[PDB]
RNA sequence: UACCUGGUUGAUCCUGCCAGUAGCAUAUGCUUGUCUCAAAGAUUAAGCCAUGCAUGUCUAAGUACGCACGGCCGGUACAGUGAAACUGCGAAUGGCUCAUUAAAUCAGUUAUGGUUCCUUUGGUCGCUACUUGGAUAACUGUGGUAAUUC
RNA sequence: GACGACCCAUUCGAACGUCUGCCCUAUCAACUUUCGAUGGUAGUCGCCGUGCCUACCAUGGUGACCACGGGUGACGGGGAAUCAGGGUUCGAUUCCGGAGAGGGAGCCUGAGAAACGGCUACCACAUCCAAGGAAGGCAGCAGGCGCGCAAAUUACCCACUC
RNA sequence: CCUUUAACGAGGAUCCAUUGGAGGGCAAGUCUGGUCGCAGCAGCCGCGGUAAUUCCAGCUCCAAUAGCGUAUAUUAAAGUU
């Protein structure tokens, strides 16, 4: 659900084994997926995807190169 | 605020478009070689400068001769171009410009004619001793590779009057050995 | 990293007219945790103050402007100067010292005042925090360029402003120190500022009175003189009212005051009653958790400071969550049982001496079930009295001999527990409770955590006096000989104690004796009073005790003050000594209003 | 806001010709009021630190100028933004050089250094003729010099050759085809030439030819042609190149031939 | 709040004083602010009365007229000089102004005058 | 450099679009040795604001009895340095932002023969008198209010 | 020589006016008018021309060549990005013009202001209090909260341009 | 700060170059180990159901390089205004 309009929507999450750092009720910031209105792929009635869980990217959650601040 | 300052700048290459193309990518590589150069943007650089002297040159030649301006204009480009060795002399005229290649603006650059005047043993020695501050234009040291040589400027090039390669005291590394001599083999 | 939470004082909160889209939409109500409690209902919709995420959609779309978020405070980690050591209490950054005027500060005991006052003086260089490898002056000097610090720190190590202190405790100099009477005063700086100062603070006794016989009263008015009379430019008064008379407050903030001019720079820490309004011009507020994370903030005028320090609790910027309004407690509730069986254990109006000290006695009907309080100047012997009392000079020429077992506070804080406190919890036991009279008298500031496990020696002088109260009550006594028990607490600590001791006694129906400087612990321990009138180094006559009102109307006007009380928060404050008030009140004699 | 007159001028708005740079900093010398348009004077600062180098900064112009060195047509002038314009003759007498404010053929001012048995008269163009009260006639030039009782033949357009010391116009050149004339407008300015002709388009900008000493014809507009004498024959000295006007074709010859590369 | 002439109460109002009026000083040429005043009458709700004593009966009071007159200041305009020692067109001007002594205890003693004007 | 390439079919020829491709400017991720330039709270909220600072000014030439300092003894217009205070001038330029506003603003083009203009520059200055009047500030002294550049 | 001063000119302007030039919308086709809309006569007022405003009189003016109404994440231009040739999109932003200091309104002083680093009042906010009263305007420079995907130090100095 | 200069300062295991790919479009492996229509990849076509040139990793190779990838608005491609 997003901070300014407060209206919801769905969102992927990008990598193998992404989904345990996102733990519940933390913020995210959610990005375009690539054709700029349109689901990508496979995926049915998805645009938006995942960069950062809580001020971390994913691409370093989960690189090793940092971990989660808690 | 109002400042003080220029912001006046530009750009001095353009990629290519078609990013993984062989005939290209065998040819930069080609002339990366045989030159010496570090990225591909150092000919993309070269590449830029000859296709916008190929501008103004097309645009003289769709004037109408004995114009006020393609005189002005054209006995000044080939002037230009004559002072850098990328002309001749015996052809000083605008149908002549359209058939240069690039390999003669390389071929006028400071590395180039280190390595052609005999200062260095291979096109990248010569890279390194001028970045190494060796040599001297007139009176002058330089420290750039791409300076571009003007015709008369040609042989003056030679070897710095404070260097090692020719009067100058001898570098960090023969001084800390000869001294390996006298304080490492003497009585140490 | 700062914890925002969303808060709902409104005009009229109309849970009978929105439709409540206050609850139809908190993201965490949604996944079944309850953030917000309402319903259509008659009254405010509850919020929980823990967990709202801070998502903010709890704001955008209430109709009416009900909802708003707040900062609760959290340790950031950033511009952390310094660590008292490493794992320590954390120190945020520090208040930029304006010159050509007071600088005060104010807190609650143990947030960063005294290491804030030490860095500034130049006595602690900044660590940056650091663990290991502390810095040296180039790295400081860069970590605060584009600052006022910059040029601040290099001003003090070329000395070209050498700074100059006052200490946090009383007891301290007159044991590390040595000088006989005046003469050091004399050799120390000065004659012209010596002279000046000597008599404003009224201590030209001191030509011949000496460093061992002045009281730590007077020892803080040597203190202040001493180092008035230093010749520096920066200065700094930790704590300058420590044990002082109520008149002799606004004495020492005169001459303080005196030398604001010549372009000097002045901090200032108190916890101060009414008097600092006339020492300070600007203030900044400190926030935190005690001896774990300080924070400092930005400036504010005097009265706009002591406001979001008690008016309310929020800076115009962020939140804390302390020092609310309870400053006078409004809670008028007192009930025990009347009871036939009492003992009036009265003494004679014996006259004694030391070398000096007329203190003359008249008969008092002491008795055994509700406190009586004591007034009086600093310096008039309130506090032979009761050392006499407990087996000291004149028992012989009438006296009356403790009748019940005496606990003894003595009031210079000097513990004689080397090693750690719990060791000097083995001469009595807690085990004779866990109770409330321990409890929420031990606790409030943190836990009784602190103050098991110490060494008394590198203790916050706060808790060790919490602790000599444990084992004064924690002693086999029932007569309880007290002596300015309010010093080296805060505000709400002071009222805590004072508050749960009263209560505590007198589930008993007991017996003590209180001595007392300050007003709030006075006037809600009280039915009937002492007073000391007479001026110091000749006479004084210990009056019979008296009614309340009557008694510290023979005090105040003594001692020519006049108070008021706001009612908004009840507050206490002092009358310019010449009002329209000024009048009204000294004609009618009237100090104290609200009973 | 703008509620009163501005006064300061930022430095890529000031005039071209005034040659300054760009990156010194933000603002120009402003112009003070005075007797010559903004657009065509020259401040007292900007000809001693740009062009005659004596100063170097503005408090070098400020500490020449009080000290009474300077003198604009003969009177002693302290302030540095004083608006010199053309035909104007700055003296310098702890030197003793003289100069003339013309119009150098690339249309900018240029240092022109006069015999100091010159530099007593200077010329002005007539803007205006009226009769004052109890019937006195009186003259306006372009630097607004007011003449009282000049001789009834000198019209509009006209030139005089005044002294310095006493005003009282000596000698005049009338407006007609054939006399010289010096440009001092638009595209054609610092050019000379006989004045050759003279079209009259009635309450619209009457157009004026040229012809200079080498057939070149450049029109221009009546209110920018300035009689500088009677025919052929100029009466104030002149620069070097005499406003001819050389096309680049040939200046870039001249300088390959002179090959004035130094000195 | 002060007391000004002519407002006719006894009690306080707020007034756009100026340039010229009383009980007000400006800041800035041309300019105007609105002030509270006390009315002109006089009441037991006051705190302080100026009084100036125009006739003096018999009694001196003890701490108020029996002492001296100060010197002053003398004058400055040359036709005040001339009406005070009721001089004649033609005596000179100089030599009668007022030669102020002035001692302290630092320097030599001295007299001043001041610069005399018309 | 005046350019295309993958994808409907068992295969083919088309229409046709989705995808690739190159630049640009805002955000963001990973990474970072040297050296010359240098944008930077516009986008949302023309939302709200603790503290400090951003506008003052004296010459030979308006008014000097501050003893404040002062010298060769004198003010006999009156020395000389000169705080303060009356007087004059400036504060209407500069800086910041882009809410408003569609024949409006703005641009080029023209007109004031339909007006005003501190200042600068040049004109103009002849139909008790050897010099008039009273009254204020700074300064001295007494004050009021919790509080103010009262 | 300094200063002041009447009027004339000149200078720096300012003000009003002429011709031509604008993004999207017809699910905006008729609009405008004694609450002046177009014009005439005489005045009021104003620095001057003028329905600018008053009194009497006439019934006019604009529109398919898009009037009038609506929308603009619209301040205009010099310009910026891409660009065979033609074009498309951008221009809050250092130069020029305009407009505004929380929203609306009224005025003093002055050559010049409908001025907010000026004053007066209402609206919305907010500070001090002894509850009588007083005080305020960062879309100047730093700095802080808030807002958000989104933006730097509460430093130094008049030496340079003015 | 840059520039000008004395004195120290290089053997490569550091005084250590990264970011994205390797079926096609589109430069580069029909290597080896793991997973088994799962986990995942993939702008588009499409890969994975026990023998994966496409997933996870080692090795090797490719493109630009002190820089490269992603989201978005826009221009050329668009003779698809
Ligand atoms: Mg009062
Ligand atoms: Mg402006
Ligand atoms: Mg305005
Ligand atoms: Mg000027
Ligand atoms: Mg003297
Ligand atoms: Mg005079
Ligand atoms: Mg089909
Ligand atoms: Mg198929
Ligand atoms: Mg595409
Ligand atoms: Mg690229
Ligand atoms: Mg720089
Ligand atoms: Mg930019
Ligand atoms: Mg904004
Ligand atoms: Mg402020
Ligand atoms: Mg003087
Ligand atoms: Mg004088
Ligand atoms: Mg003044
Ligand atoms: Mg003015
Ligand atoms: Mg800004
Ligand atoms: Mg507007
Ligand atoms: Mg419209
Ligand atoms: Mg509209
Ligand atoms: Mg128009
Ligand atoms: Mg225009
Ligand atoms: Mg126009
Ligand atoms: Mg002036
Ligand atoms: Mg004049
Ligand atoms: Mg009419
Ligand atoms: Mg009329
Ligand atoms: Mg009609
Ligand atoms: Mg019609
Ligand atoms: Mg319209
Ligand atoms: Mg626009
Ligand atoms: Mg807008
Ligand atoms: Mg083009
Ligand atoms: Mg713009
Ligand atoms: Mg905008
Ligand atoms: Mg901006
Ligand atoms: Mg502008
Ligand atoms: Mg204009
Ligand atoms: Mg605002
Ligand atoms: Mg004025
Ligand atoms: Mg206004
Ligand atoms: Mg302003
Ligand atoms: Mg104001
Ligand atoms: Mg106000
Ligand atoms: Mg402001
Ligand atoms: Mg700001
Ligand atoms: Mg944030
Ligand atoms: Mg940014
Ligand atoms: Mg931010
Ligand atoms: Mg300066
Ligand atoms: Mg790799
Ligand atoms: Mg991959
Ligand atoms: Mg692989
Ligand atoms: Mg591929
Ligand atoms: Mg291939
Ligand atoms: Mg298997
Ligand atoms: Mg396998
Ligand atoms: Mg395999
Ligand atoms: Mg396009």
């Amino acid at each position: 659900q997003l901070i300014k309009n407060g209206k919801k929507i769905t969102a992927f999450v990008p990598n193998d084994g992404c989904l345990n750092f996102i733990e519940e009720n933390d913020e995210v910031l959610v990005a375009g997926f690539g054709r700029k209105g349109h689901a990508v792929g496979d995926i049915p009635g998805v645009r938006f995807k995942v960069v950062k869980v809580a001020n971390v990217s994913l691409l370093a959650l989960y690189k090793g190169k940092k971990e989660r601040p808690r | 605020m109002p400042v003080a300052r220029s912001w006046v700048c530009r750009k001095t290459y353009v990629t290519p478009r078609r990013p993984f193309e062989k005939s290209r990518l065998d040819q930069e590589l080609k002339l990366i070689g045989e030159y010496g150069l570090r990225n591909k943007r150092e000919v993309w650089r070269v590449k830029f400068t000859l296709a916008k002297i190929r501008k103004a040159a097309r645009e003289l030649l769709t004037l109408d001769e004995k114009d006020p301006r393609r005189l002005f204009e054209g006995n000044a480009l080939l002037r230009r171009l004559v002072r850098i060795g990328v002309l001749d002399e015996g052809k000083m005229k605008l149908d002549y410009i359209l058939g240069l290649k690039i390999e003669d603006f390389l071929e006028r650059r400071l590395q180039t004619q280190v390595f052609k005047l005999g200062l260095a043993k291979s096109i990248h020695h010569a890279r390194v001793l001028i970045r190494q501050r060796h040599i001297r234009v007139r009176k002058q040291v330089v420290n750039i590779p791409s300076f571009i040589v003007r015709l008369d400027s040609q042989k003056h090039i030679d070897f710095s009057l404070r260097s090692p390669y020719g009067g100058g005291r001898p570098g960090r590394v023969k001084r800390k050995n000869a001294k390996k001599g006298q304080g490492g083999a003497g009585a140490g | 990293k700062l914890t925002r939470i969303a808060i709902v004082n409104h005009d009229k909160c109309k849970p009978k007219k929105c439709r409540q889209e206050c609850k139809k939409s908190c993201p965490v109500v949604r996944m079944g945790k309850l953030c917000i409690e309402v319903t259509p209902q008659s009254k405010i919709a509850w919020i929980s103050e823990t967990l709202c995420i801070g998502c903010g959609i709890c704001i955008k779309k209430c109709p009416f402007g009900a909802l708003s978020i707040v900062n609760l405070p959290s340790n950031l980690e950033k511009e952390t100067t310094h660590r008292y050591c490493a794992n320590a209490f954390k120190l945020h950054r520090l208040p930029i010292p304006r010159p050509g005027e007071v600088l005060g500060l104010v807190g609650t005991n143990g947030i960063g005042k005294s290491t804030a006052l030490k860095i500034l003086a130049g006595k602690q260089k900044p660590n940056l925090g650091k663990y290991d490898d502390p810095p040296d002056w180039q790295e400081i000097l860069t970590y605060f360029r584009g600052s006022e610090l910059q040029n601040y720190f290099t001003k003090i190590l070329e000395d070209d402003l050498k700074a100059i202190i006052k200490p946090q405790y009383v007891d301290q100099i007159p044991k590390a120190a040595k000088g006989t009477v005046g003469s050091i005063l004399d050799r120390k700086d000065e004659t012209k500022t010596q002279a000046i100062v000597c008599q404003q603070l009224d201590l030209t006794h001191l030509k011949e009175r000496n460093v061992e016989d002045l009281s730590g009263g007077e020892l803080q008015r040597f203190a202040c003189a001493v180092v008035c009379i230093q010749k520096a430019d920066i200065f700094m008064f930790d704590e300058p009212s420590s044990y002082l008379d109520v008149k002799q407050r606004l004495k020492a903030a005169i001459t303080i005051r005196s030398l604001i001019n010549p372009d000097r720079y002045i901090i200032v820490v108190e916890h101060d009653l009414s008097v600092l309004d006339y020492l300070s011009d600007f203030i900044c507020c400190l926030y935190g958790v005690p001896s774990a994370y300080g924070v400092v903030t930005m400036p504010f005028s005097v009265r706009e400071g002591i406001n979001i320090f008690l008016d309310g609790y929020v800076p115009t910027e962020n939140l804390r969550f302390r020092d609310a309004s309870l400053v006078f407690k409004v809670a008028e509730t007192a009930n025990e049982e009347e009871v036939k069986k009492m003992c009036m254990y009265k003494y004679p109006g014996m006259k004694k001496k030391m070398g000096e000290f007329e203190l003359a006695i008249v008969a008092g009907e002491f008795t055994d079930s509700e406190i009586m309080v004591m007034l009086g100047e600093n310096g008039t012997g309130k506090t032979t009295f009761i050392r006499m009392l407990a087996g000291r000079l004149k028992p012989d020429e009438g006296g009356e001999v403790p009748v019940l077992n005496v606990s003894y506070k003595p009031q210079k804080i000097s513990p004689k527990s080397t090693g750690s406190v719990r060791q000097l919890l083995h001469e009595k036991i807690r085990d004779a409770y866990t109770h409330p009279q321990f409890v929420t008298d031990v606790m409030k500031p943190l836990q009784i955590e602190n103050i098991i496990d110490q060494e008394v020696q590198t203790l916050s002088g706060g808790e060790l006096q919490r602790v000599a109260l444990a084992l004064c009550l924690g002693k086999p006594a029932d007569v309880y000989l007290i002596d300015e028990p309010s010093a080296y607490l805060d505000s709400e600590q002071r009222l805590m104690a004072a508050r749960v001791v009263k209560r505590f006694i007198l589930h008993a129906k007991k017996t003590a004796f209180v001595v007392e400087h300050d007003f709030i612990m006075a006037t809600y321990l009280a039915d009937r009073v002492i007073v000391f009138d007479g001026i110091p180094s000749k006479n004084t006559v210990a009056n019979s005790p008296q009614t309340l009102l009557a008694g510290m109307n023979k005090f105040l006007s003594q001692l020519e003050i006049t108070f008021r009380r706001d009612p908004n928060n009840y507050r206490p404050r002092i009358n310019k000594l010449n009002s329209i008030k000024d009048v009204e009140q000294k004609k009618s004699g009237n100090y104290f209003f609200l009973d | 806001m703008a509620r009163g007159p501005k006064k300061h001028l930022k430095r890529v708005a000031a005039p071209k010709h005034w040659m300054l740079d760009k990156l010194t900093s933000v603002f120009a010398p402003r112009p003070s009021t005075g007797p010559h348009k903004l657009r065509e004077c020259l401040p007292l600062i900007i000809f001693l630190r740009n062009k005659l180098k004596y100063a170097l900064t503005g408090d070098e112009v400020k500490k020449i100028c009080m000290q009474r060195f300077i003198k604009i047509d003969g009177k002693v002038r302290a302030d540095i933004t004083y608006p010199a314009g053309f035909m104007d003759v700055i003296s310098i007498d702890k030197t003793g050089e003289n100069f003339r404010l013309i119009y150098d053929t690339k249309g900018r001012f240029a240092v022109h250094r006069i015999t100091p048995e010159e530099a007593k008269y200077k010329l002005c163009k007539v803007r205006k003729i009226f009769v004052g009260t109890k019937g006195i006639p009186h003259l306006v030039t372009h630097d607004a010099r007011t003449i009282r009782y000049p001789d009834p033949l000198i019209k509009m357009n006209d030139t005089i050759q005044i002294d310095l010391e006493t005003g009282k116009i000596t000698d005049f050149i009338k407006f007609d085809t054939g006399n010289l004339c010096m440009v001092t407008g638009g595209a054609n300015l610092g050019r000379i030439g006989v004045i050759t002709n003279r079209e009259r388009h009635p309450g619209s900008f009457d157009v004026v030819h040229v012809k200079d000493a080498n057939g070149n014809s450049f029109a221009t507009r009546l209110s920018n042609i300035f009689v500088i004498g009677k025919g052929n024959k100029p009466w104030i000295s002149l620069p070097r190149g005499k406003g001819i006007r050389l096309t680049i074709a040939e200046e870039r010859d001249k300088r390959l031939a002179a090959k004035q590369s130094s000195g | 709040f002060p007391m000004k002439q002519g407002v006719l109460t006894h009690g306080r109002v707020r007034l756009l004083l100026s340039k010229g009026h009383s009980c007000y000083r400006p800041r800035r040429t041309g300019e105007r602010k609105r002030k509270s005043v006390r009315g002109c009458i006089v009441d037991a709700n006051l705190s302080v009365l100026n009084l100036v004593i125009v006739k003096k009966g018999e009694k001196d009071i003890p701490g108020l007229t029996d002492t001296t007159v100060t010197r002053r200041l003398g004058p400055k305009r040359a036709s005040r000089i001339r009406k005070l020692f009721n001089l004649s067109k033609e005596d000179d001007v100089r030599q009668y102004v007022v030669r102020k002594p002035l001692n302290k205890e630092g320097k030599k003693p001295r007299t001043k005058a001041p610069k005399i004007q018309r």
